């Protein structure tokens, strides 16, 4: 899903050519590109700091994740590496969404099957919600670029 | 996929953020956006005449298609034939707005050569039909009249590739 | 169909809330409103001239419509009044499309069942195609307002 | 219908072009567009917490709903209940982007009072749930923080009407 | 049921063989068969003009049907309206070949008054449409030109009853 | 099912008016009426003799039906009355078929559910097959009237 | 569709053998063969005169078709040849219908997709309606052979 | 196709009217019509005994079919087997009324060899079953008793071809 | 529900564990289990004769049901009638194994009075049919022959209630 | 169908693992094995006597089966051999049912298509019902082994 | 779902009477009643101790649940009362399962919608898994009564 | 088939009653029944941990499966992968209660190698996953703690064969 694929899908589901109704939708996608790309460029330049910062905020909000025995926890070097990896996956998905003007990349690569994974591996949604909140609180963006970044971050929180 | 989603999908397979150079290239696609919408709008706004004039030229060139015993003889076959020309132009037009041929490959062309071979539809004559729509579509898209003057050569080349891709596929 | 109803429909068909993917589509609808409204205002102010002008152009392109016996023809005062009425319906539908940013009004009020009507009452598509071409040639609009008006006029021609 | 389509549909029933005054009113809706998108974006971006906090407050106020024998007792019933709160907020949010309640009336509220009466779902307790989501949604939409300062009073009144419409309907 | 099957169904309910008098009446229906086929053939061969001329006369008499806001205004509504006239004539024509109204009652008219009341279709204006098709259909069926001369009065009365039955039903 | 209802059904299943294809089918129904009505009139006049004759032929072919204990048998006055009643039902259905030019009356009133009834009440198909053969052997019809009567009798035997 | 294929289809749709109901339908098809074949033989012998005569009647009823610029018109040698070809197709389809006792040949070869073709190539139904009326007015048939020919001609007019 | 439609379909592919000679041949098919209907009526009126007696003879000849482990052993398999004999005779009978084998080829025989090969149904034993139905069907159709005397040799040859076509196909 | 699930469902609505007294009552149902299975087995093993003998007695008592014009006249109606007797006995037998009538109420009897009223099936004659099956079913279930001797009076009373419930419902 | 396959089918139809609900069902299958196996062993040891005894009882109940001409009857050496074969099939199916704790073997090998076979070959259900009653009356089993054997015998009678 | 309702459902889904296949399943349900009822009686008598004991074990395994701010936690008197209530619901569902010989009561009252509830209210599956493990470790049952109780406890853990 | 039904199906193909020796072998399967139910109960009661711990070990051994570009990378692919492990264990568990692999062959494994080859799922890595579930399942089933002591070696060998059969199939 991007505004462009959605426009096509809407036309194709009715067996018809693209109309102005869909061309105007794509115009909107181009109009918001400046903000989306400002956010994508900033989040990307700051990726290392935001990822490692978020991981540390999560352990401090939930100190038990540093100490409880079990593979689901960041109480080992392996666990910590998994946690930072995961948060990096979320931040990367946010940038992909920004770049395409839609939730598609997060939907396909991350949200589909998310509930099943968290349940199976005993990962708590709250840990990732805090990481996401740290990113939101710490990206340092302003204006419509912050709106854009926060829309997708909040999309993940809702998921 | 659209062209932006393609770049993302390649990057996700490598586990990477997009580089500034790739974000620059995506920016550039946005700068070409108004031109691309003109292209889609112009082809679409003339779709009926594009299909009809190409089919007419095809049947004119290849009268055996419409003669009794011909694959486009009878109104049911002629109607199927016109619908194929429309469908192909429709999917080509989706590829142009997407800046990517995956929708045209996935939903139209994949398996079509086989389809025609099984039905006895002359794929090569289809190809001729598609190439005439190409020529008309580009002449229409690239008409210097009634639009802000600028250079659409890159786009017209790209449009070319989708029509050629279809003609090759059939 | 308007870009707004389409955005809703895309969300609702998947049982989900509106995402940025749909909000950006609606942004595009607002961005093209200036052009669409320039066209709607001009076509409306000029409605009488464009309608009666188009009707006269059709009779001159197809003089037989002024003379052939039959209720399908403008060879009576009733027939002429029907023809001018019809062309007024097309122009009015174009303005409605402009106003909503989409083909919906024309689709619902005019295009659905069009083929059946023309066939049943023996009305020739070519007569309305010429009226539409007269409007396009004579609205006097320029810039993106002409693009907008012509997109919908051409939409009707394709129909 | 959206608000623009409603004006058109009323005009088509009279056979009339829109007056300049009506085109002015439509222009004005466009000028309010960025504010309206903020409203939708803000409510949507907080939808999970809006639903969850309202349900929590409801069950806190009305403990009999969750006590054994209560309509929201058992995880299947609680899940149905949470889904109803989500569905209602979802349709209210569609009404806000549309500037028209027809989608909310047609696809959600029409027949719902009857549905609940047949199932024994306490419609009045639903209404309380919807009113708490109203209060949270408006406080969130109308938060002066993190947005360009201006007056959204007309919109917040309009948002109010959709939530109240739902609460009345149940 | 056709007229023969009706006689049988009444006899089966009494557990009886048909009497010679009833077999004589069935014989008589067979002697009227060529005339009945002419009636069906003539009405059917003119069905398009019958529907179209009746609809035209209806809209001429009742211009409010086609004026903006009218039930037959818009091409989708006009198309529905023409299709209803065609459907009714189609089922009436089945009743004529059957010599029995059960197909027309069972598959067309049953529930139609209700249908129109729910949609706001003016049933009375439909009735006028059906009565004009009646008048044209009979004038066509009973045309003394191009057929072997004889008396079809009984049949034209029977045809009348089916059209009147429809007009009453709507 | 009669040739007339079938003609209608064929038209109605395609949402179309009756064509010549169906009118010619009904013509055939009228053309065979003379033969069908000759048979119906004769079978009807001779009903009593044919029914009581067939019943007696069945008992003589299957004498055990006159002696075996059980409600399924003609070994009681009640049983005999049921058997003659049944054979009368078959003969009456044959006449109805003749009268309408089709199998409809037999199909609806007799054949639907036949297998279930015979099985449930332990009635042997062979008893009715012999009754049917007696009717065929004893109606005394000739020419196309015999063809007609025998077509329906054989239809029941096949059932 | 012929009365024979329809009879089969009616039997096959119910998974059953042909009954008398269908055999009588086929009898009707044979009974009307004399008339259908009288018409087919006459229309065929007179094909050249009827086709070229009809084409000329159409141009005289609609003189604009001889003069208006456009490939849809008989205002060129190519156009005239297309028009006479088309009318020949209609007459040939009428003979095929006669020969098989049904609308099948016209349905399959001509009527399916007719509306789409006329619309696409901007051919007016009225031109072919006049050709058909000329054939009806000029075949010179009488009795049931005229009934047969006119049934199919009128079938095409309705289409 | 029936035999008349076949002639038409060949002529339409050449773009030709039927010649007087071809109309004469079609006339001749009509003159053979009453005989053909007798053939269909006779085979159909005896269908149950034709199927049953052929199956009985088959199982008598080939006791291994019905022995434990045999393809027609068990009542479900025997029932499938009887239904196949009935289906084949049913489609053969359609071919006889049509004077053309296309219905039998299209709806019955096409793909049947493959079907049996996949299931392990012995196609050759089916062929024997079909040939015994052929012999009984012709002896019944061509019975000189109870019919107007005349020569049906051409027809009995044609009936032969349909049964042989089926036996070859399996 | 079965009888155990019913006790649970009542307890869950009060939010309570089952008392020792209720566990004792459930134990007692288990001690009656072999007797209950005999009842189900005996009724089921005789189901065909139970249905058939009751229907025979019904038609004997009420000859108008089977006379021409009667609701059970024709083999299609008689078959429907026999199937109704079988269905009712089938659901009654499920109620007996369950020790609870909910399956019989939910899947059979709910709406059946209405069904018959709409079809013109004489519900009262159905009731007579059901009562004769009751009498035969109990005489069979409670046969002292071929079983370990003991007292099944409580069960036979309970079986009674299900059949009576059905007869009342129709 | 066996209690084990039914347990699996119930789990698989819901896409779930076996629960205690199904394990307890299989426990019941093992608990009744003693009785089922007592019956299977006795019926099997006594197969020859029970089969030939039942066949003779059927001919004595229905003496016409020894004398009436026709392949459906035991009025030939072939017929008698078919009849004894058939009764052997029924007894063997009863033993198979006993062995698996369910009706599956009879259902699949015998009951499916039974009605169609009896009808087609003109075999009377009553002949097999008497054979089954002879087996029930003559197996000599007692206690729950008789209950088991009789349950399946009665199952066939109902069929 | 109980073995009895499942037996009925299996019969009803095929439109057939209960066969031995289903009666044997119900026999198994009665055979395991002794063990199931031993467990139900013991778990019930010991309910208070097991519930309050499990709740305390959960807080000691996850001490953060006693201190972290948020309504999802047992860091308030309300929270603690919710937690003990919940564990009581699980234990009560186990007894209901025992009493009916199947998972039905837990399935309907607790497992359906479980994932959605835990996710929505931010309750961690691990907290209830530990409560369940405490019950298993502390019920004090032995022999097949322990097997029964543990089967349902483990069923909940799997859920 | 279960193991009892298999013996029957082989005997029915030969037309034979089971010998006393075969009835003895079936008796022996019944004597092993409680042990077999323990095996099913133990594996099933630990199914979640069996699947999860095996998948964890697999991804630990083969980190490329979960790395970007890997077949189990992304949550949708990981979820598919976990569901495959669950499905395979589920069908293996059915085979254990049945004492026969036909359900596992028919409903799970048949065509699965092909499925994976078409999707690019690494069948060999699946096999490793299945073998680790085998090792855990047997260690759990064969745990000497909390059960009456006896020898389950034959069963553990048989369980082995089903897991190995699956691993071979993928
Ligand atoms: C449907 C539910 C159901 C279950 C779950 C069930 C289990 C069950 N397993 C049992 C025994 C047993 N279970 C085992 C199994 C083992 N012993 C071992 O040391 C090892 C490693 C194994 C591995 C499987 C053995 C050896 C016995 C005693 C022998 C026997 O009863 O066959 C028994 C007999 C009573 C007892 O000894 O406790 C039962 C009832 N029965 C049921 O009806």
């Amino acid at each position: 899903k991007t505004p462009i694929t959605e426009a096509i899908a809407a036309a194709d589901n009715q067996g018809r050519f693209l109309s102005n109704t869909e061309l105007q939708a794509v115009n909107g996608r181009y109009q918001r590109a400046a903000a989306s790309l400002e956010a994508a460029r900033s989040l990307t330049s700051n990726a290392q700091r935001l990822i490692n910062g978020a991981a540390q905020a999560v352990y401090s909000k939930f100190p038990y994740t540093s100490q409880m025995p079990g593979p689901q926890y960041a109480s080992s070097a392996v666990g910590k590496a998994k946690c930072a990896r995961d948060i990096g996956y979320y931040l990367r998905m946010v940038t992909y969404c920004l770049v395409v003007g839609g939730t598609g990349p997060m939907d396909e690569y991350l949200i589909a099957g998310l509930e099943e994974i968290n349940r199976t591996f005993d990962l708590s949604p709250s840990w990732y919600v805090e990481a996401l909140n740290y990113v939101k609180s710490n990206h340092g963006l302003s204006g419509q670029a912050a709106n854009e970044a926060n829309t997708y971050i909040d999309y993940a929180i809702n998921a | 996929l659209d062209a932006f989603a393609k770049v993302v999908a390649q990057a996700d397979a490598r586990g990477e953020f997009l580089s500034n150079t790739q974000l620059d290239a995506l920016s550039k696609m946005v700068s070409e956006g108004n031109k691309r919408l003109d292209v889609v709008n112009r082809i679409t706004s003339n779709a009926s005449a594009i299909v009809t004039n190409a089919a007419r030229a095809l049947f004119s060139e290849q009268p055996q298609l419409i003669q009794p015993g011909g694959n486009a003889y009878t109104n049911r076959r002629m109607a199927a034939c016109l619908r194929d020309m429309e469908i192909i132009l429709r999917y080509v037009s989706y590829a142009i707005i997407a800046g990517d041929s995956s929708v045209l490959d996935d939903r139209c062309l994949n398996g079509l050569r086989e389809t025609y071979q099984a039905l006895g539809v002359p794929g090569a004559s289809v190809a001729v039909g598609v190439e005439k729509m190409k020529d008309s579509a580009i002449a229409i898209a690239n008409d210097p009249s009634g639009i802000t003057t600028g250079d659409c050569s890159a786009l017209m080349a790209e449009v070319g590739t989708y029509f050629d891709r279809a003609a090759t596929a059939v």
